[PDB]
């Protein structure tokens, strides 16, 4: 079902964080990586829809990063999706909805 | 650079995206509307990020600019900034910038963000001595000798070919450093950075962490993806609250035993068979122990503050030590030898439960875990106690859903068949083993999976 082989912790980031940017939040992982090479990507709010590129993911390592300080009063949550595709061009997981909460 | 007569905005700012932005900044309704130098003098900050800008020609007239954000654009040439000496902060990450020579005379700069560009040569940064924040990661920098005199730096990153860290020696005001993904092995210079609070050094070639010994102000340390084995040095770092040692070759966790301020500890993908040293780390909320050689996890029983726990890819038969971890919200133990999940009934606030590739035959202990949103029960396997071979041999099916009802087999080997509750075969002669599979979608709370597996029945 939806979980598949995803391993993801809850994601929260304090607003007004100190640099240096970009900052690593969590390392998104799919255990389909035990069967072959997997490539990670993210879509949605703060990734490929406005504000674009607030969150980025490192394709091979799964490191989810934040590129700039956040402001809770401006955007308090971001609804992103993580994707995992094999080296033979196929999705190895169903995309996972990740809610990033901006805290104090 | 000064406007001596009312001039159209589109003739000052030649980039069509920047002209459009400036029209709005300047309160105009057409990019051809004229402006004066006093109109341009009102602009002290400029947030022009995410607009598809290729050229900043025209910024040179914004004589009162102190702060700019041109991040997430398509900038190459930054020559227009050369004489904007009032600039104290520049945000220009995510562009195609190679030549930063135009920044050399912006000596009032205190913050400069340039990560994710095409920068090789950082020699122009030598005269920016007032910098306290400098971000250069995701570039192709190999030499940081230009940073040697930036003695007021507090926050720094760089990349991705910097193997020689010696130029950091006199940067004693450094508090937060990220040297990840630089193929760095020698971190000896870091011993000099006695005010360091956060060191991120993932995906390098580090095997010797003895230089960290005197960095007792460290509260955050990430050495994920190195070649660490001996971590004895870390016993000195008693202020650590967040430690990542995943993807190394670590076996001896004794050095971690006294690090009682740890709230997040990542140890996945190591060579750990003994977690007794972790028993006193009671402030832990996140613990990652996946991809080790664990069997015994009884030391985890006192870690009552755990909300996130990974144990996947171990050799664990007894999951019961997690029963006292009542705050658990996400638990992952795919690829272990767990048959008895009775103890998980105690994890009433579990949301994510990943238990595939275990030896689970009966889901009834999970029935009341109604706060589950994500579930995994695929690919279980076990071997039944042997029975006697007979030509018309039958065994009871023992695969039970969350409801308590038996799950009918999906496949049965050697042409066998099923009618509840017995699986019966018709074998020609003696055979040492038969088998069957099951595959049944199931939802507990809101979490959905396929409870599936392969059951082997030896015949004596
Ligand atoms: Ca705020
Ligand atoms: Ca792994
Ligand atoms: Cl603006
Ligand atoms: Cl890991
Ligand atoms: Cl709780
Ligand atoms: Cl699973």
């Amino acid at each position: 079902g939806p979980l598949g082989s995803w391993v993801i912790p809850p994601i929260s980031c304090p607003e007004n964080e100190k640099g240096p940017f970009p900052k690593n939040l969590v390392q998104i992982k799919s255990n389909k990586d035990k069967e072959g090479k997997v490539f990670y990507s993210i879509t949605g709010q703060g990734a490929d829809t406005p504000p674009v590129g607030v969150f980025i993911i490192e394709r091979e390592t799964g490191w989810l990063k934040v590129t700039e300080p956040l402001d809770r009063e401006r955007i308090a949550t971001y609804t992103l999706f993580s994707h995992a595709v094999s080296s033979n061009g196929n999705a190895v997981e169903d995309p996972m909805e990740i809610l990033i909460t901006v805290t104090d | 650079a000064t406007i001596t007569q009312d001039t159209p905005i589109n003739q000052i700012f030649t980039d069509t995206a920047l002209a459009e932005k400036m029209k709005t900044v300047l309160g105009k309704t057409n990019v051809t509307d004229t402006v004066s130098q006093t109109d341009l003098d009102q602009v002290t900050t400029l947030q022009a990020d995410r607009l598809g800008i290729k050229s900043i020609d025209g910024v040179e007239y914004l004589n009162n600019l102190t702060q700019i954000n041109f991040s997430n654009n398509q900038l190459t040439d930054i020559t227009p900034l050369k004489n904007l000496t009032k600039l104290v902060d520049i945000l220009m990450n995510n562009n195609q910038i190679a030549d930063i020579t135009p920044l050399a005379n912006l000596t009032n700069l205190t913050g400069l963000t340039l990560f994710n560009n095409q920068i090789t040569d950082i020699d122009p940064l030598k005269n920016l001595t007032n910098l306290n924040r400098l971000e250069l990661s995701s570039n192709t920098i190999s030499d940081i000798s230009a940073l040697s005199g930036l003695t007021s730096l507090q926050q720094l990153n760089f990349g991705n070919q910097v193997t020689d860290l010696k130029p950091l020696a006199n940067l004693t005001t450094l508090e937060r450093l990220d040297i990840s993904s630089n193929k760095v092995s020698d971190i000896s210079v870091l011993a000099k950075l006695t005010n360091l609070e956060s060191l991120i050094a993932t995906n390098n070639q580090i095997s010797d962490i003895t230089p960290l010994g005197i960095l007792t102000n460290l509260d955050e340390l990430s050495l994920n993806g190195n070649q660490l084995k001996d971590i004895g040095t870390l016993a000195s770092l008693t202020n650590l609250t967040d430690l990542d040692l995943a993807n190394n070759q670590i076996s001896n966790l004794a050095p971690l035993s006294g690090l009682t301020k740890l709230t997040e500890l990542k140890l996945g993908a190591n060579q750990i068979s003994n977690i007794s040293p972790l028993a006193g780390l009671t402030a832990l909320t996140n613990l990652e122990l996946n991809e080790n050689q664990l069997e015994d996890i009884s030391p985890i029983s006192n870690l009552k503050n755990l909300t996130y726990l990974t144990l996947y890819f171990n050799n664990i038969s007894d999951i019961s030590p997690v029963s006292s971890l009542t705050k658990l919200q996400r638990l992952f133990f795919y690829n272990n030898k767990v048959s008895d999940v009775s103890s998980l009934a105690n994890l009433t606030n579990i949301n994510w439960l990943s238990a595939g590739h275990n030896q689970i035959s009966d889901l009834t202990p999970l029935a009341n875990l109604t706060r589950i949103t994500q579930l995994g029960l695929n690919d279980q396997a076990w071997t039944n106690a042997p029975v006697n071979y007979k030509a018309n041999v039958s065994i009871p099916n023992t695969v039970k859903n969350v409801t308590g009802a038996l799950i009918a087999p999906a496949t049965i080997s050697d042409g066998g068949s099923y009618t509840e509750p017995d699986i019966t075969w018709n074998l020609p002669s003696y055979t040492n083993e038969v088998s069957y599979t099951f595959s049944q979608p199931v939802t507990i709370g809101k979490g959905t999976t396929t409870f599936s597996g392969t059951v082997t029945q030896p015949l004596k």
